[PDB]
């Protein structure tokens, strides 16, 4: 129970459905635990407070 | 140092055929 210093491991995240017409098929994907993000290229918080 | 890793080990087993000795023990 403590905050890690060295970097960890990731699935990693991947983008998928966005537009107003999909027609998906559900083929493949990862049975392994993964992560899927809706918006492309987010993670915006560049301010560092010393 | 940089990335946290993982290693593996297995307890080893060492044996030779019973050697011959020329020295006696008891009377």
């Amino acid at each position: 129970d403590d905050v890690g210093i060295m970097q960890q491991k990731k699935p990693p995240t991947v983008v998928q459905s966005r537009t107003d017409v999909f027609n998906e098929q559900f083929a493949n994907e990862a049975l392994h635990p993964m992560t899927k993000v809706i918006f492309n290229g987010l993670d915006v918080n560049t301010e560092v407070q010393p | 140092a940089k990335i946290a890793t993982a290693s593996s080990a297995r307890q080893t087993d060492v044996e030779k055929p019973a050697d011959v000795t020329f020295t006696i023990e008891n009377v």
